[PDB]
């Protein structure tokens, strides 16, 4: 679209509209019926069918859950490859395997989000959930980028937060049954997911710059170097070879030192 | 200490939501992995005619990881809530007004038979006090303790 | 080599004897010496693995009927494991840092001595991290990242 102008605000605004705008629809609906008050129905059958499909209680349900396991990793790997490109770049949809394979993954994640929404009991507390939030902040920007014929390495690091669902879908598949294995898988998934997410956030903030500084603090870093930095920070070793140098990076590092250090001290032993 | 003080919360708090045209029952008492597995395996057998009643457990001890895995396996037809059957707030939370029956499991391999019977009697008294027309099915360990249930004002053996 | 054959003969299950630490260190240390004496040219390869032979000290001391109580056995086990793994990791760091990166035509090498590597690993394992010496190659950084996870816990659990 516009080569000269930065279009990062368009991608961020798309995610905030779906989350906050969709949230008020739930709240408005509840209050609207409140003033209205001053055999199973067809909706109940659909809801229980959606619940059965979400669980691994059918052959169709089993293959859907396996695909969720496979495509969650596939979407994460695509983020790794595309993290070496410039922060905000231009790419067309008709001449790239990437951004075309990614379309298949994100369309699938939209349908899977619909099934989870139907099977939920309280829509408000389903909306205020971590998986719903990561879906909100991951899916719409792909369509926005396809429409705009542009791209932006925005909050793509959140795709590593989908690793948490592995320990639950393995229990759905009746693979994990004992407490020791369940605990081990939980700990491993949580640790790896949060480590990678923090590394991605540091990578984005450092490579981009400071918006109020007109993007002049840009320090060239790679994702592997950021992973190394986060590992050294969590271990409380702290060499001086690499460190955050921008204001946002330092602020996030200060806030992450509070929690990540305790998590590392507790989980690894 | 701050990290521990924050996050001290009950993940199983909440209230059951009734569904029109579908019954449900409440199970309380001695809830454990083996007892729950046996009860579910016998209750949801395929030889019975098609049934669509929901099972709502109610215990005051948070379930462990493998019991949670069992509940995940029976995701769409079993629910768990944390609370005590001696609490009117919990009894109203589990929507016991419209429950078709209330089942009380017992601890057969208990050290003292009399204390278990006394606890079961208390639970029955509490449930009948909250709602005097619900149907109760319970297990008794000793015969001379079963005569006490015959003196509850609302205990009708002619009804089920 | 002869001592390896005697252990092989006396072994019960050859597969699980083959998949053993002492067998692996023998495999990775003995043949290169013959290769070197044939080619009339050497290479400082995986020769740092010779520090893993210190594990057997407690076992052979028990064989010699020297260690009989439990506290002495535990002390010798801890000391042997600690020293052996410290020296082995130091050797791997020394090799990786003194050599370059194979996918860089060995152009990013750093000049380090074995004592400097030992000091570096002690500082890292104690979670001090002065930063005066550190690994700069990709393989060195990767090995440090993986070594932190185990080494910090090992130190904090063994030294007290
Ligand atoms: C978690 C959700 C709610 C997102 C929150 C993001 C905000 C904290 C960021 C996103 C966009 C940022 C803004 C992007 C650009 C500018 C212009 C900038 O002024 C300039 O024109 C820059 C150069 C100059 O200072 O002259 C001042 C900061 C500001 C308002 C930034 C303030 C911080 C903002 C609002
Ligand atoms: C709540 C979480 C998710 C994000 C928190 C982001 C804040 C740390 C950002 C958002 C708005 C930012 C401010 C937006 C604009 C400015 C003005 C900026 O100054 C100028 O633009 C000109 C004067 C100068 O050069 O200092 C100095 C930084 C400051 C206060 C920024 C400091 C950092 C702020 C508070
Ligand atoms: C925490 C444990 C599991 C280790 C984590 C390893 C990651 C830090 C690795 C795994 C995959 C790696 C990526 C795989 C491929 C690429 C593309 C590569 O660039 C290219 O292939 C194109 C040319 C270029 O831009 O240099 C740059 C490094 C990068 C982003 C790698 C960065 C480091 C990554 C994310
Ligand atoms: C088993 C798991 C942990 C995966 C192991 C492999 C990865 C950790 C490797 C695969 C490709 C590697 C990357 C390949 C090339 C580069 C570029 C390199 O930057 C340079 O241009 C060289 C800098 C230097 O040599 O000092 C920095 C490391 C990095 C990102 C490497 C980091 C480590 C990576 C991701
Ligand atoms: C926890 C929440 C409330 C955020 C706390 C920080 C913010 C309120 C922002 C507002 C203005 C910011 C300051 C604006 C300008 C500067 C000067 C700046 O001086 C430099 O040499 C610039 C270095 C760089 O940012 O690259 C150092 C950071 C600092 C104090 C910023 C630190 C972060 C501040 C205090
Ligand atoms: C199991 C342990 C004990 C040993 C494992 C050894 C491997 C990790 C090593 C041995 C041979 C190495 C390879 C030997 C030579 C090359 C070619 C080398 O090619 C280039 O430098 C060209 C780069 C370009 O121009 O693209 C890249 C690294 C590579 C694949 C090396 C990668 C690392 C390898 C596989
Ligand atoms: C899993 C553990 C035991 C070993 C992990 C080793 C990897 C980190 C190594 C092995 C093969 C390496 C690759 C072999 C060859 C190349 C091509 C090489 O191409 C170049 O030389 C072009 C760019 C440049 O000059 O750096 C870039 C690094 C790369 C991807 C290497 C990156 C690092 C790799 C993946
Ligand atoms: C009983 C045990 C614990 C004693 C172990 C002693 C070693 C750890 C010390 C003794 C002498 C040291 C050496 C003394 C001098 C040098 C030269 C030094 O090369 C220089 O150019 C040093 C210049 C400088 O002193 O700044 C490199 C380290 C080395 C080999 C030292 C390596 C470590 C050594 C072998
Ligand atoms: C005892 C432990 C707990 C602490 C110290 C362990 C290592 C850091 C020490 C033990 C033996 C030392 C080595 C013993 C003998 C030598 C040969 C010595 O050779 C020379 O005098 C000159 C060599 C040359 O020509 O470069 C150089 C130091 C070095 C490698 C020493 C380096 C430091 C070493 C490996
Ligand atoms: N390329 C680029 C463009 C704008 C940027 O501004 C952001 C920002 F100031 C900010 F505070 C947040 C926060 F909410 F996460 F904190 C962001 F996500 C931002 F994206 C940026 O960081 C990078
Ligand atoms: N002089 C020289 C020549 C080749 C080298 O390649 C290696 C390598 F790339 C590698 F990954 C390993 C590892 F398996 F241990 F990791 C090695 F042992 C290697 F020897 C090297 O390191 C040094
Ligand atoms: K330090
Ligand atoms: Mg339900």
């Amino acid at each position: 679209d516009s080569r000269g102008q930065r279009m990062w605000w368009a991608f961020l605004a798309s995610s905030m509209v779906t989350f906050f705008g969709g949230l008020f629809i739930i709240l408005l609906w509840r209050t609207l019926k409140y003033l209205w008050t001053v055999e199973v129905g067809w909706m109940t059958s659909v809801k229980d069918w959606a619940g059965v499909m979400i669980s691994a209680q059918t052959l169709t349900g089993r293959v859907l859950v396996v695909l969720v396991f496979a495509l969650s990793i596939g979407a994460l790997v695509i983020y790794f490859i595309d993290s070496s490109n410039p922060i905000e770049s231009c790419q067309n949809f008709y001449k790239d395997f990437t951004l075309q394979i990614d379309m298949a993954f994100n369309v699938f994640f939209l349908l899977y989000f619909g099934l989870r929404f139907i099977a939920a009991n309280d829509k408000l507390w389903f909306w205020l959930e971590v998986n719903s939030v990561v879906d909100f902040f991951t899916v719409p920007p792909v369509f926005v980028s396809v429409y705009l014929n542009r791209s932006w390495l925005g909050l793509r690091f959140l795709r590593a937060l989908r690793l948490i669902q592995f320990s639950e879908i393995l229990q759905f598949l009746n693979i994990l049954k004992t407490s020791n294995s369940i605990k081990l898988v939980n700990l491993l998934s949580i640790f790896i997911s949060t480590w990678l997410t923090a590394a991605g956030f540091i990578h984005l903030v450092e490579n981009s710059g400071d918006p109020w500084e007109n993007f002049q603090n840009n320090q060239a870093l790679t994702y592997w170097e950021c992973v190394y930095l986060l590992m050294v920070t969590m271990s409380t070793v702290g060499y001086g070879d690499v460190y955050a140098k921008t204001t946002l990076g330092r602020l996030f590092m200060v806030f992450f030192i509070l929690g990540g250090l305790a998590m590392f001290a507790s989980y690894v032993p | 200490e701050i990290i521990e003080l924050i996050g001290n919360r009950k993940k199983y708090g909440g209230s059951y939501s009734a569904v029109s045209g579908r019954k449900h029952i409440v199970v309380c008492g001695h809830i454990t992995l083996e007892s729950v597995s046996n009860f579910l395996k016998d209750f949801l057998h395929k030889d019975r005619d098609d049934v669509n009643v929901e099972i709502v457990f109610l215990h005051n001890i948070s379930p462990n990881l493998e019991l949670e895995a069992l509940f995940k396996r029976h995701f769409t037809q079993v629910e768990f809530y944390q609370g005590s059957v001696l609490n009117p707030h919990d009894l109203a939370r589990v929507k016991i007004e419209s429950a078709d029956a209330c089942l009380i499991l017992a601890n057969k391999y208990c050290a003292d038979p009399d204390a278990e019977d006394a606890s079961n009697i208390m639970r029955v008294i509490s449930i009948k006090n909250y709602h005097p027309k619900i149907r109760i099915i319970t297990q008794m360990l000793q015969y001379h303790n079963k005569a006490h249930l015959l003196n509850i004002p609302s205990w009708n053996w002619k009804e089920g």
